[PDB]
């Protein structure tokens, strides 16, 4: 049964048009249902933007009436969002979804995974990645804690993993902070003293907007 | 437009406990109401449709009731993996509208932070910048204070802080504090200290390094 996948650019300039595509598989967008776009702003508020029905009929949130267009290509089983004249307030995570057109039979709303779109005039920039190893005068415990500082990138997001995802527990990544049109975050991993540096520990940093992947080995300070 | 108001805005509940949250609509919405869940860092997921119809794959402990303008969601036997934000959406009239969200966090035994300080890497120093990072990991409750001292002197500006959401395994919080200076200012001082004050101790947790060791 049905699957929905949002795709499109992660960064749009103010005053340009934001475009996204939802690729639907397992169900034909012409048979039934309404094919929807919603969004979630930073701060978590949610908004329904509109839909195109299985019949080709649109319904648009009145708050967006001038700027939005939802179209479809029935031969590709896709539907599309266009939002014109964006400003920075259009920065949000955009979801596609399916809802019931008719009241009966009763249908459950079903949402895609969401894709972040930043509206900004700032330039795409890849992160610099720095190791966080303890001062060589620092104390070995039972557990040691290391990390990676991911600095000076734009826009969001970045994903960081450790030893390619093998190290999962004892791991957490802090939300990024924005300064001067650039983001910084770090990530922490905690493993047994007995296993580092004998076992090697590497943070893997991926920044999709710049198509960048970097791996940094954490080496003890001497 | 139909206004959807959720209450409470925020809450804490014990593991195993029965939790209820409410959604109120500005006018009758004929039970065309859905409940969505968003676990921290993750995507929106629909749990309930038409007020009380559970989505397949959703556990029995979740249940929706209400009619007219007044709707509720109930978790029985709260579990760790139920933390996150819950939203109520009306699909009765255009435009479809959502509630502002109720955040559900897990109550647990207090925990002191595990504090780590890290000096700048030589890679970063080669570029003229110097960030000193401190992790305050796996503490509860969420409220905490961190103080930086450079050669003993408290530093306020140049410092950026960031908190995680509750960890989904141990329900603890974590925070990181980063002091960014120029290479030149960094190398004008010997001692860098990160101090964590938490209700778990009258005395703060002090971590430190000196450039001359």
């Amino acid at each position: 049964e049905v699957q929905l996948q949002e795709s499109g650019p992660g960064l749009v300039k103010p005053s340009q048009s934001l475009s996204l595509t939802c690729t639907v598989t397992g169900y034909s967008i012409t048979s039934d249902y309404a094919w929807n776009w919603i969004r979630q702003f930073p701060g978590n508020k949610l908004e329904w933007m509109g839909y195109i029905s299985y019949s080709g009929t649109t319904s648009y949130n009145p708050s967006l009436k001038s700027r939005i267009s939802i179209t479809r290509d029935t031969s590709k089983n896709q539907f599309f969002l266009q939002l014109n004249s964006v400003t920075t307030e259009d920065t949000a995570t955009y979801y596609c979804g399916r809802t019931g057109v008719y009241r009966y039979p009763e249908r459950a709303p079903y949402w895609g995974q969401g894709t972040l779109v930043t509206v900004s005039a700032a330039k795409t920039t890849p992160p610099s990645v720095y190791p966080l190893a303890p001062g060589s005068a620092a104390q070995t415990n039972s557990m040691v804690t290391l990390g990676c500082l991911v600095k000076g990138y734009f826009p969001e997001p970045v994903t960081v993993t450790w030893n390619s995802g093998s190290l999962s527990s004892g791991v957490h990544t802090f939300p990024a902070v924005l300064q001067s049109d650039l983001y910084t975050l770090s990530s922490s991993v905690t493993v047994p003293s007995s296993t580092w540096p004998s076992e090697t520990v590497t943070c893997n940093v991926a920044h999709p907007a710049s198509s960048t992947k970097v791996d940094k080995k954490i080496v003890p300070r001497d | 437009q139909i206004v959807m108001t959720q209450s409470p805005f925020s809450m804490y509940a014990t593991l195993g406990e029965r939790v209820t949250i409410t959604c109120k609509a500005s006018q009758d919405i004929y039970s065309y109401l859905s409940w969505l869940q968003q676990k921290p860092g993750k995507s929106l997921k629909t749990l309930i449709y038409r007020a009380n119809r559970l989505i397949t794959g959703v556990p029995s402990r979740f249940s929706g009731s209400g009619s007219g303008q007044d709707y509720s969601l109930t978790i029985s036997s709260l579990e760790y993996e139920d933390m996150g934000i819950y939203y109520c959406l009306q699909y009765d009239e255009f435009p479809y509208t959502f509630g502002g969200g109720t955040k559900l966090e897990m109550k647990r035994a207090d925990a002191a932070p595990t504090v780590s300080i890290f000096p700048p890497s030589s890679e970063q120093l080669t570029s003229g910048g110097a960030s000193v990072v401190c992790f305050l990991n796996n503490f509860y409750p969420k409220d905490i204070n961190v103080k930086w001292k450079i050669d003993g002197s408290e530093r306020q500006n140049g410092v950026l802080n960031s908190w995680t959401d509750q960890d989904s395994k141990d329900s603890t919080y974590s925070m990181s504090s980063t002091l960014t200076l120029t290479k030149d200012e960094y190398e004008r001082h010997n001692s860098y200290t990160c101090e964590a004050t938490h209700k778990t101790s009258t005395s703060p947790i002090v971590k430190s390094f000196n450039r001359n060791e």
